[PDB]
RNA sequence: GCUGACGACCAUAGCACGAUGGCACCACCUGAUCCCUUCCCGAACUCAGAAGUGAAACAUCGUCGCGCCAAUGGUAGUGUGGUUUCGACCAUGUGAGAGUAGGUCAUCGUCAGCU
RNA sequence: CCUCCUAAAGAGUAACGGAGGAGUACGAAGGUGCGCUCAGAACGGUCGGAAAUCGUUCAUAGAGUAUAAAGGCAAAAGCGCGCUUAACUGCGAGACCCACAAGUCGAGCAGGUACGAAAGUAGGUCUUAGUGAUCCGGUGGUUCUGUAUGGAAGGGCCAU
């Protein structure tokens, strides 16, 4: 369950999310990786379960990188309550996520386990992912 | 240190240039002693007198009557030059000895600031 | 002035000699001695503060000043601006006065000394020196002391390197390390 | 250098007996007795031990 | 921070309101202050307000 | 939950007022701001607020100046 | 040719490294009688001076080590009209930031002095 | 009432929208003249340490600015000293803001003043919060009025 030990304002607006991920969009740390097609907001659960699927796949023979942590808060509201008299708490954390965006990598595993375990965490994940090889330039 | 002399300075220097008169800006060092007046624009020097003169190179230079001739001289080059009303610089010196001495000579001698 | 006369004469020359330096202006001399005595004690009962003063005027032979704290510290319970310690300043030929004098009296009478740590310096030329003991220097009277301070001497040296600022206090005979 | 608000400041002879050495200083301590010095007569302290004398 | 008036020391009554604290000063402050009456500059003493 | 922060201090409408290449009479405010965002050259005098005004008549000229590149006001006689 | 004072401009003008400079000028530098200084100190400031040195500082020269400046092209955004799967797209006008090639050890003004 | 965002690069702009302060203080913490530069890091040094004070080297502010935050601050607006009361009187061309009532800035003129050798600065505090209309009553001045006339009462005008 990643989430920032402190911030400076418990509270954050909503926001827009739009254009493509400019940055993050190439590989560095490992030789393999999953990229996202499509925009969204990736939860900490999700980060969590395709990280253990990921390392539950790799059994301790390949290093995971995460490109993801979810910085910003969520704010819902209870039930049974009427709409205003205030702004809800952070019940969860959530990333942006924007077309291209490197998610996870892999680096000292074979080719075809890594393209497994990458399944699987697409699976998991609320995104369209294609594999990606890492490129020089 | 003529950077903290330059430092304390710039208050005087700015605040003659805001009221946009000329400056009697002196120039004082262990050996001779400088004056001369800038026009209100501050790059232009009309009139100067300092101890480099030949009237009062080749005798006791670094003084405060050597000091009292440069402002004697100067004063009868502002009028000689048309200036009759200056503000007074001593450039971040204390008001005093040499300088003191060039003021009072300036200012006995045709030049009211 | 006994120092002041010597250094000129002889004590220049020998040193730019040792440390064969190209031009004579380069040889070290010493700027200034500085004089330290905190105690925390003080500016709370008030009565250390007289008495400091005292010893310190009788050995320095002129008149300190009382800083005044710039922090305050809860651990140490300090305010702001308290005269917590007194300081003063020598220099040419009053300080090479007192250089003599210490040289003379002040460091022999110290009891249980062998000499100084050659590692005092902190390696930018300047030296730096403490007394335990505020009795050892003559101008103070043993029979009339309320109490037992210690005092630190501080010797600053043109010099910007140890070796040349050592030469020039081996040249005045600074006791060997 | 202010007037007036320094220490009392004057001559003095201090000499060991041990090392037979006479030095000359200005220092604030005035002694009761003196000893007659050729160039003039300043007051006396002695010193039970010298730096010279000092290992 | 009480009030405090200040009077003239000529009587031409022209009078001065300012706050002071009488914890820091419980003794009387004087002033000189303009004096449009006299057009002349005089002390004052303070007075009940 | 109630977080309870809903205050806000009133406008004090400041910002430029007469900008670069207009007209200038003596006395017009140019500059409303906190501290010198803007500072005061030639023929502009600076009030207790920090406001920037004509001393002068003619036209007003903004510029960056200086060792510290601080914007500038100044009023050209033009 | 160089030095000093006052300015323009405020890093392509800076920092860093190395070299040159003492006939003028500048700076250190000598002394604290006098003017004037220190909540102590001739450090600074101030005065009276040239025994000594360009050591430090200062000025000039050289470089690309840092800093700074910086294209072209592309991309992002964006006013107007239209379309839309609401992410965007088309026509037109505009056009960054970052990064890359590259550039830089400034350019001038008035006065005075030595040559 | 003040500061920031929401607020869409002039101003303005709402929510029981997201965050914090105010209902003071100072005769110096104002004015002027002069002078000074902080927080930290490392090294050395009696008690004395992680950190007291002293010395040295870097240090455009990583400090301080009476106070919440924004902006600003080197000619420092920050920090010290000497003398001082401009924390003045009568105003004030011209502007900002504004439904009104209000509120804000302001060169300059005249009188007196403080500082400075002087040109000069000073109509409170680096700015933006520290606030309350009218009616009524009280007080210090005032020749304006004064129910036949002279007074007085009361009323009016200025200050509070």
């Amino acid at each position: 369950m990643l989430q920032p030990k402190r911030t400076k304002f418990r509270k954050m607006h909503k926001g827009r999310n739009t254009g493509l991920a400019h940055r993050g969009s190439t590989v560095a740390f490992g030789q393999f990786g999953l990229k996202s097609l499509t925009r969204g907001r990736m939860t900490a659960r999700q980060i969590e379960a395709a990280r253990r699927t990921i390392t539950r796949k790799i059994k301790r023979g390949g290093k995971i990188w995460i490109r993801v942590f979810p910085d910003k808060p969520i704010s819902n509201k209870p039930l049974e309550v009427r709409m205003g008299k205030g702004k809800g708490p952070v019940e969860y954390w959530v990333c942006e996520i924007k077309p291209g965006k490197m998610l996870y990598e892999l680096e000292g595993i074979s080719e075809e386990l890594a393209r497994e375990a990458l399944t699987l965490a697409a699976a998991k994940l609320p995104f369209k992912t294609t594999i990606v090889k890492r490129t020089i330039m | 240190k003529k950077a903290a002399r330059l430092r304390r300075a710039k208050k005087t220097r700015a605040h003659i240039r805001f009221l946009g008169v000329y400056r009697l800006t002196v120039n004082r060092t262990p050996k001779h002693i400088y004056a001369q007046i800038i026009s209100p624009n501050g790059g232009e020097v009309i009139a100067q007198a300092s101890t480099l003169d030949g009237s009062l190179r080749s005798g006791a230079t670094g003084n405060a009557d050597a000091a009292t001739s440069v402002g004697q001289l100067i004063a009868e080059r502002a009028k000689a030059a048309g200036i009759t009303k200056v503000a007074f610089d001593r450039s971040g010196f204390k008001y005093h000895g040499r300088v003191k001495a060039l003021a009072e000579a300036a200012r006995e001698n045709g030049l009211e600031f | 002035a006994r120092l002041k006369a010597l250094y000129n004469n002889e004590l220049k020359q020998k040193i730019k000699e040792e440390l064969g330096l190209d031009n004579v202006m380069q040889v070290p001399k010493i700027t200034k001695i500085t004089l330290n005595m905190g105690v925390g004690g003080a500016s709370q009962d008030k009565k250390l503060l007289e008495g400091a003063v005292a010893d310190m005027t009788a050995i320095a032979g002129q008149k300190p000043v009382v800083t005044k704290a710039r922090k305050s510290i809860a651990g140490f319970k300090i305010r702001e601006e308290w005269p917590i310690g007194c300081k003063v300043t020598l220099r040419g030929e009053q300080m090479y006065e007192f250089l003599d004098r210490l040289i003379a009296v002040a460091i022999p009478r110290v009891r249980d000394f062998r000499g100084f740590s050659p590692k005092a310096f902190d390696g930018r030329g300047n030296y730096s020196l403490g007394i335990k003991e505020q009795i050892v220097f003559p101008e103070v009277d043993f029979d009339k002391i309320d109490r037992i301070r210690g005092m630190d001497v501080t010797i600053t040296t043109s010099a910007a390197t140890d070796d040349e600022g050592r030469a020039l206090l081996k040249a005045f005979g600074f006791p060997f390390k | 250098m202010r007037k007036d608000i320094h220490p009392d400041y004057h001559d003095v002879l201090f000499h060991d007996t041990n090392a037979d050495v006479f030095f000359l200083t200005r220092s604030t301590v005035k002694t009761k007795t003196t000893r007659e010095y050729e160039g003039s007569e300043y007051p006396y302290y002695p010193l039970d031990i010298s730096s010279a004398s000092h290992p | 921070r009480d009030k405090i008036k200040l009077v003239s020391t000529a009587g031409t009554g022209y009078y001065y309101t300012t706050t002071k604290n009488k914890r820091t000063m419980p003794g009387k402050m004087e002033m000189k202050k303009f004096d449009p009456k006299i057009r002349q500059h005089v002390l004052f003493k303070e007075a009940k307000i | 939950g109630s977080s309870r922060n809903g205050r806000d201090s009133n406008p004090k409408m400041l910002g430029v007022k007469i900008f670069g290449g207009q007209a200038i009479v003596a006395g017009n405010i140019i500059v409303r701001q906190r501290g010198t965002e803007f500072h005061a050259g030639a023929g502009v005098g600076m009030g207790r607020d920090h406001t920037l005004f004509a001393l002068n008549d003619g036209v007003v000229k903004f510029a960056t100046k200086g060792k510290f590149n601080r914007r500038y006001v100044m009023v050209e006689e033009a």
